[PDB]
């Protein structure tokens, strides 16, 4: 079975930076893209960022552009989210997601479904 | 010393059409009757050659090219055809001599939720030459601005997944294709029919 495991969540003061990881095990060859999503209590889950597994081009939600960076290490089968300039509004459970669907248009990864999901890691931004 | 047609036709996994496999068949007895007497194929078209006459002939090499496309693209695996597959993925020459064999592989190549593992090339700067194979993943520069390997406006990834679900209409179901090519060189003719 394909497993996604997020790590790195915790309490951060606003203005700091935190890197999340998501390690993928099982099938490797088939990965088209990896995405990060987030969900605050009582709110809908929202797209944060996606990266094409081959080639590594990234696509960002407008609310994290200039602030968050998505990156991946193919050899370690791991995707990262570097969360710079943390805001109270970034407080949420962060979920990594995996798709094998290769789409020509990178922006498809903002709205096309992902078939594999992690358990989430909590990020809390205080002051 | 039976020719290993089994390794091509009965392979558990097939190639994506953009990255089509070629097997070189040489130094063996080719029992073509295993293929032409089979009920397992829906397409079996031989251009300027009869698989029954192949039993009487010797070649330097036989090539078996194999890949997966969707049902309504099988017609593009023929001389003089155009469309995304013939143009950008797998091209036969106008004067093709050889055989095109295809069968529905819905039972092997679809899965619930979609098998996306089979890709096609969607964009290319020019049409393929006959038997050309392009496996590049260079970002496609659709406009005047160079991409420098970064996707964005007018800068596209050139491949895309088939979405093979078992409930797809037959035109959107996966088909396995084998193309047989016959070659005579200035060298021993090592692939002979059982006669
Ligand atoms: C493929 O396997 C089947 C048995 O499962 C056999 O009948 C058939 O002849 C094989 N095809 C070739 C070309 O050897």
């Amino acid at each position: 079975q394909v497993q996604l495991v997020e790590s790195g969540g915790g309490l951060m003061q606003a203005g700091g930076s935190l890197r999340l990881s998501c390690a993928v095990s099982g099938r490797t060859f088939s990965t088209a893209a990896m995405g990060w999503f987030r969900q605050a209590p009582g709110k809908e889950r929202e797209f944060v960022a996606a990266i094409r597994w081959s080639g590594g081009s990234a696509y960002y939600a407008d609310s994290v552009k200039g602030r968050f960076t998505i990156s991946r290490d193919k050899a370690k089968n791991t995707v990262y989210l570097q969360m710079n300039s943390l805001k109270y509004e970034d407080t949420a459970v962060y979920y990594c997601a995996r798709t094998e669907n290769v789409r020509s248009l990178l922006s498809d990864y903002a709205t096309w479904p992902y078939d594999y999901w992690g358990q989430g890691t909590q990020v809390t931004v205080s002051s | 010393n039976l020719c290993p047609f089994g390794e091509v036709f009965n392979a558990t996994r097939f190639a994506s059409v953009y990255a089509w496999n070629r097997k070189r068949i040489s130094n063996c007895v080719a029992d073509y009757s295993v293929l032409y007497n089979s009920a397992s194929f829906s397409t079996f078209k031989c251009y300027g050659v009869s698989p029954t006459k192949l039993n009487d002939l010797c070649f330097t090499n036989v090539y078996a090219d194999s890949f997966v496309i969707r049902g309504d693209e099988v017609r593009q695996i023929a001389p003089g055809q155009t469309g995304k597959i013939a143009d950008y993925n797998y091209k036969l020459p106008d004067d093709f001599t050889g055989c095109v064999i295809a069968w529905n592989s819905n039972n092997l190549d679809s899965k619930v939720g979609g098998n996306y593992n089979y890709l096609y090339r969607l964009f290319r700067k020019s049409n393929l030459k006959p038997f050309e194979r392009d496996i590049s993943t260079e970002i496609y520069q659709a406009g005047s601005t160079p991409c420098n390997g970064v996707e964005g406006f007018n800068c596209y990834f050139p491949l895309q997944s088939y979405g093979f679900q078992p409930t797809n209409g037959v035109g959107y179901q996966p088909y396995r294709v084998v193309v047989l090519s016959f070659e005579l060189l200035h060298a021993p003719a090592t692939v002979c029919g059982p006669k």
